[PDB]
């Protein structure tokens, strides 16, 4: 469903994630892309090392700016299709979504579902 | 601030 998985082998994803797990003991690796099918703004930048102790508030408020999305705009994040919980940490949703690649992967859209 | 590609994100 992500383009970082086609252009990636799993082989080189688990790997790397394995690595990162122990450089950035404090930290997740996270691969956010927009979902399929979904009218919203482009994300420049589709990797990043988040602290374990970050909400996934924060982590909406980071994805927010930038896209330069308007108070007005919705963002929903979903983590294999489910809507996170906003109070949980990325680290909690980390620990329990993440894929065999040591990756946690997060699709935005602006509607509610898929 | 980037590592071969990964967003170091610090706490606001």
């Amino acid at each position: 469903k992500f383009v970082y998985k086609e252009e990636h082998p799993f082989e080189k994803r688990r790997s790397e994630g394995e690595k990162i797990r122990k450089k950035y003991p404090d930290r997740v690796p996270v691969i956010v892309e927009k979902a399929p099918k979904a009218r919203i703004g482009d994300l420049d930048k589709k990797k990043y090392l988040v602290p374990s102790d970050l909400t996934v508030g924060q982590f909406y408020f980071l994805i927010r700016k930038r896209i330069h999305l308007r108070a007005e705009d919705a963002l929903f994040f979903f983590v294999n299709n489910v809507i996170p919980p906003t109070s949980a940490t990325m680290g909690q949703l980390y620990q329990e979504h993440h894929e065999e690649d040591f990756f946690l992967y997060i699709a935005y859209s602006d509607e509610s579902v898929y | 601030s980037e590592v071969d590609g990964w967003l170091i994100i610090d706490l606001p």
